[PDB]
């Protein structure tokens, strides 16, 4: 899978 | 932060793996997590191949990128946690890898 | 759920070592959490003590007791977290569990 | 020196383990060494619970006293040993250290 | 059987591994084995990352499908072999699995 | 230290 | 990389 | 349990 | 360079364990390899003794003499490979070590 | 019981490991035991090789005789112990089973 | 080396 | 067993 990091 | 959970179903089809997230809701998800804050993902493993599967570890072709922090791993493999402490920006791909007992050979979801 | 964190800090005095527990806010605290929904409790190490301290687990004079469900380490022994699935009801107490590279005993927090 | 052996009995009760030392002549007692001479003591694991435990090590909140010199352990996790080399005078406190099949977090013998 | 060597280099680019494949004669290539004999492939770690590389395995998202039957590796990480023993037609991919000592992530190289 | 679950 | 079988 | 050195 | 394959046939004669080698023609032999040229030898474990064997590795009391370069292991204990990358004339003996469930003493091929 | 505690010395002569056991008076021996009750033998490592050695283990040709009931080991190699538990009449014959850092081979004692 | 029990 | 290098 994916991981967005949009802090 | 938030902690979230994913379980990570594997069944077998024409003898190979097969990835099946499904959320808290028991939705079918891809098991992506866009996240907005400081905190934790963990996936929880429901092996239903036969082949004995345990998480080894998660790992990443950009593994310097900053976007995952640590990997934690529970004793008996079935569970495996990503931390993000620090809020790096951006995106990044990993996969599960995992042993099994029927060979020698790790498993990793796909790509 | 809720993804707590909380730093370990291992000093010595007279020669032994001492466990300060530091919230988010770098506050001193005793690194309880009173805990009202499924999450988990990251704890990080901070060794200040020269004896090569890393995480081995976490240990329960009452391990069945169900009130954590699971513990997963971090491979460089820096992390363990606690993970709470199923909000079982209660109290447990714990103590981390250290190796470290002056001698091969264990090294053990406080009861 | 002189070498000394304790059965580690571990039952379950009320779903919790309970240790029971037992000494050569099969007398229950605490399991405690007043040591005099250089030596060893070998403890021995009968796991009554069902829980599937093995040492995993011994632990010490005071682990730099230099009470206990090394700890041993076998691979099946059966059996650990004290080393009491060179006879640092005084008292230290430990608590077993095991792994179980249940569940992931470690147990330890009361404090 | 035929037993094939090939080197694996890592680089960093942009903060990122790559890797090389060389032969046995000192050439770049993609260090793929098409095979036609039983026999072995042995990769050899050229970690040039400062990151502490260090094989953990090789790992498949087809690992059932029998193109290759075993993994070997070396206690210091620095070799893992590809052992085909029975000779099934057919191809597969694969990925290095690798530990690094600037964090807990696992290294994978490119699908 | 001690872990309270209050559900 | 790829394993190609040929026996 | 507890270790008494008395060497 | 070439793969060689040999059969580590473990059998139990007077509750003692007795190694027997067989080729690739299902012969029995020696296990020794004259090697001319760079390559792998293979040793696959048949255990038909019911102690649970399993490889743990290759041991040398004379390791540095060159004439093995390096060891690799399955990570069931059913396979053992010995590299020679360099071509180091000369003979050297070595006994397999395994381990075994039945106790905790490691298992040698004779001397 | 007994007590014993030999000092495993390593030394290299013409670039290869030799073992000289010294005894509680700093004799030079053979470092068998002719044992009489029942008890522990520690060896303690002294590894004046720069090799890195470590122990990894004991190793018996005759692994099922009951002479030796279990072995032990520290977590960094520095100690193993034989536990002679139940006092079977007879004679056997082992070699020390250690790690290096130098290769991947195991580093036997003469046989 | 070599152990030899003499119980 | 024994190993013999003749390169
Ligand atoms: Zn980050
Ligand atoms: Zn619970
Ligand atoms: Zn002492
Ligand atoms: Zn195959
Ligand atoms: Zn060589
Ligand atoms: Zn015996």
């Amino acid at each position: 899978p994916q991981i967005i990091n949009r802090p | 932060g938030l902690a979230q959970f994913i379980k990570v179903n594997v069944t077998l089809e024409n003898g190979e793996p097969v990835f099946i997230y499904t959320d808290a809701n028991g939705q079918v998800c891809q098991g992506d997590i866009t996240v907005t804050q400081a905190g934790t993902i963990t996936y929880l493993l429901n092996d239903q191949t036969l082949k004995g599967l345990k998480f080894v570890g998660v790992g990443f072709v950009t593994p310097f990128d900053g976007i995952i922090d640590a990997v934690t791993i529970s004793s008996d493999g079935m569970l495996v946690q990503l931390v993000d402490l620090d809020k790096t920006p951006g995106t990044t791909k990993f996969q599960f890898v995992l042993s099994n007992t029927a060979n020698t050979l790790l498993v990793l979801s796909p790509d």
